[PDB]
């Protein structure tokens, strides 16, 4: 049944980034594989990237946040780095591996 | 009117209204570098 | 024990009151200075 | 070379580049008021302790009476000691909040800026247990015994590192003239450490409450980290001196009012409210041995945070669960000091391996695997 | 206005402004001083020998 999908909404209500306006990923700690990734992104979407975070720190900074009606809802929060992410990972993996062969 | 001004009117003049005034700032294009209204604020006094 | 006692004390007072007139101001020009961060407002516009 | 002489001169664009023109984060809130508040408070130690070293006499026969003369008649002495004293507390309190900052934000990412901080801590830890030993009372001597005789549990080079660190078979004036002159120095060695901190620090740059890239929006450190590193100044250093002017005692023990004796063993050896966590942690492992690698470990541990993360994200600010149980951790240290402070009794001494045992779970255990389960309810 | 004589008088200059600073310091000092004293001593009524001194100053044996 639904246990997950209640669990997963939940955590995400938790976690509470979306009363900054922020995604899921654009909260992702920038290691080296999310550096590559963020250098794929077209245009747009990482200048929309780009505003959403330093609209939230500028949140931050003020101690403020968003009001209800703009915080991201659990299912419109669209992933858009995850599918490069995934494919940058597999790269490398690929190379990792094929070095050591 | 012109040769009625000597430096020391000069000085008198912009000093009325630039010393110390807190100014407006446009920045358009790629202006990382330049910042900070503060300081901008602050370059408005002291030789 | 202890002679400087008193004047520890009245120097304790004095501490106070400066304290309290000093982090009075200070936290005014924190804020002063914040004010221009704290105000600020921005908008995105992508040229569309 | 270049137009204004803050950057071109090769030391005013040293005080330039890492303190006006230095860029910071524009959200990095008062938990970044510490490094700071620890900086100010190193530069006064020194200064206090200088000004004490000035009246104090490195001798068995004139070590008590040598403090007792500066309080007594010199100017202002007993308030230099007074600040002295309270400024180590004032320094500990800093730097736990220092650190605290660093877990929770995942500042310790940053490894070579956090394990220099690391060193700093270890340095100023031994830093205050030889001063402490200086005013030589009661506590002073037994401290100094009780912890200096941990070593002889060490195998085969115990006995000998011990009777060398003494420089004879107790701890005696020899000791004494040595804790003197090391305490003198360290100081120093952690100012040094300091600038490296620093300079790793400034490598990446700040890192801010939310854990995203802060290019996004910099601000000159001045004036804004300026006044607001002042600000803190002034509300930390309020109730430092209200301590110190009011209740001057409130944290010391009174043993140390009495001239060390050895043969006399105060009734309670325990040292001051910084070091007892790790008093309970050590009495927590009966087995001086055993009990002696539980202490060390308890403050090596932090060496191995960086390698302990394994969230997603960087700060705890979105991890509702990592939070509590960094809450919980917090709340864990209370316990470990408030047992630090009891004797060796049911039900401290059973009360103590619990917190000592949940101590080493919670950030080896724990923290790394809520977190992996925490990437999991994100669906990453 | 105060507020306008006291900026173009002494906080537009800086070099006024550091003048102010120090005889300000100099003024508030003497004062502060003297009603805090004031405040501690009125607060500890005969209990300070400056009270209870004239009782052997002079007056024994
Ligand atoms: C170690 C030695 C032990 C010494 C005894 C410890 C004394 C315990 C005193 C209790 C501390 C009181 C502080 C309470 C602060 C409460 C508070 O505000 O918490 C909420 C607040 C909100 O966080 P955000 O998610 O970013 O919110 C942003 C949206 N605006 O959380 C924080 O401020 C983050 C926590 C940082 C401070 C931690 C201080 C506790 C100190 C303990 C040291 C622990 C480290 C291990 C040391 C090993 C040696
Ligand atoms: C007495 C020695 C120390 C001094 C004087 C000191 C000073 C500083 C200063 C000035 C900063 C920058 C401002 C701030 O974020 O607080 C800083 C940052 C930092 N320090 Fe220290 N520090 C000390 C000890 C430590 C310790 C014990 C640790 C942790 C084990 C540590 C970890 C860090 C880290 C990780 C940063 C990055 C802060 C961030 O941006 O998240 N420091 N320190
Ligand atoms: C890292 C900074 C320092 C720390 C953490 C520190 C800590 C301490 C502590 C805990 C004591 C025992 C105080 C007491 O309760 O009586 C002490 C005493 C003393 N310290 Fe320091 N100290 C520092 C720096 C200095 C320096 C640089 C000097 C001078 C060169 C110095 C000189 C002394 C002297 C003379 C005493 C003996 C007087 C006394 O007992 O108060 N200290 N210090
Ligand atoms: C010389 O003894 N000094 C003491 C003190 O509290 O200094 C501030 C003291 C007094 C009584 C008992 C134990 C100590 C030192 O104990 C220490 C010392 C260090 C370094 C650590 I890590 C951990 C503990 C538990
Ligand atoms: C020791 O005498 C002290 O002298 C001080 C003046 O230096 C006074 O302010 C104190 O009240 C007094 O107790």
């Amino acid at each position: 049944g639904r246990l997950m999908d209640r669990i997963r909404k939940w955590y995400y209500n938790a976690a509470g980034f979306n009363k900054y306006g922020l995604m899921r990923d654009d909260t992702l700690y920038e290691d080296d594989d999310v550096k590559e990734a963020l250098k794929r992104l077209p245009e747009d979407l990482y200048n929309e990237r780009m505003f959403r975070i330093k609209r939230a720190l500028d949140l931050s900074l003020k101690h403020r946040i968003l009001p209800k009606e703009q915080w991201v809802k659990y299912e419109e929060d669209k992933p858009y780095l995850e599918p490069y992410l995934k494919e940058v990972i597999r790269e490398r993996l690929e190379r990792e591996a094929w070095n050591k062969k | 009117r012109i040769s009625a001004v000597d430096a020391r009117m000069v000085r008198d003049v912009c000093s009325k209204y630039i010393y110390d005034k807190c100014p407006a700032l446009a920045a358009v294009g790629p202006i990382e570098q330049l910042l900070d209204y503060n300081r901008i604020r602050s370059g408005m006094y002291w030789i | 024990a202890e002679p400087e006692h008193d004047q520890r004390k009245r120097m304790g007072l004095k501490m106070l009151l400066i304290s309290a007139l000093l982090t009075s101001l200070l936290y005014y020009m924190k804020r002063h200075k914040w004010s221009v961060l704290k105000s600020r407002k921005m908008a995105y516009r992508p040229p569309k | 070379m270049a137009p204004n002489i803050r950057k071109s001169h090769p030391l005013l664009k040293m005080i330039n580049n890492s303190l006006i023109d230095l860029p910071a984060p524009s959200n990095i809130s008062a938990w970044w008021n510490f490094g700071s508040l620890l900086a100010v408070c190193l530069m006064t130690q020194i200064l206090t302790g200088l000004l004490l070293a000035m009246h104090y006499t490195a001798d068995t026969s004139l070590a008590f009476s040598s403090v007792a003369h500066t309080c007594r008649n010199v100017q202002y002495g007993w308030l230099i000691r007074n600040l002295h004293a309270n400024g180590a507390s004032f320094f500990f309190i800093c730097i736990f909040l220092h650190i605290g900052r660093g877990l929770y934000y995942g500042s310790y990412l940053y490894k070579e800026t956090w394990n220099t901080g690391v060193i700093l801590l270890l340095t100023l830890m031994a830093t205050a247990f030889v001063g402490y030993v200086l005013p030589w009372g009661q506590m002073s001597f037994w401290g100094a015994t009780v912890i200096t005789n941990l070593f002889s549990a060490i195998p085969y080079i115990g006995h000998t590192l011990v009777e060398w660190a003494w420089g004879g078979f107790s701890v005696d004036n020899p000791t004494l003239t040595r804790f003197f002159a090391l305490h003198f120095l360290l100081p120093f060695a952690i100012a040094g450490i300091t600038i490296i901190h620093l300079t790793f620090l400034h490598e990446s740059g700040s890192n801010n409450p939310l854990g995203i890239s802060s290019d996004s929006d910099k601000i000159p450190f001045h004036p804004y980290y300026s006044f607001k590193d002042i600000l803190g100044l002034t509300l930390m250093l309020t109730p430092f001196l209200t301590l110190a002017l009011f209740s001057p005692n409130l944290l010391g023990d009174p043993e140390n009012f009495t001239p060390a004796n050895p043969l006399v063993t105060p009734p309670h050896i325990k040292p001051e409210w910084y070091f007892l966590f790790a008093y309970a942690i050590l009495r927590s492992i009966p087995n001086k041995l055993g009990g002696v690698l539980a202490l060390a470990a308890s403050v090596l541990i932090l060496f191995l945070i960086p390698f302990l993360h394994k969230s997603k994200q960087r700060t705890m600010t979105f991890r509702p669960l990592s939070q509590t149980l960094f809450w919980l951790l917090v709340a864990n240290l209370l316990i470990l000091t408030w047992i630090g402070s009891q004797p060796v009794e049911h039900p401290f001494i059973i009360i103590g391996q619990m917190a000592s045992l949940s101590y080493f779970t919670i950030l080896l255990i724990l923290f790394p695997t809520i977190g992996t389960l925490e990437n999991k309810m994100l669906n990453y | 206005a105060l507020l306008r004589q006291a900026y173009s008088a002494l906080f537009r200059r800086t070099s006024t402004f550091a003048l102010t600073v120090v005889l300000g310091a100099v003024l508030f000092e003497r004062a502060f001083d003297q009603g805090a004293d004031a405040i501690f001593e009125h607060l500890n009524e005969g209990k300070l020998w400056k009270h209870i001194k004239h009782k052997y100053e002079a007056s024994e044996e």
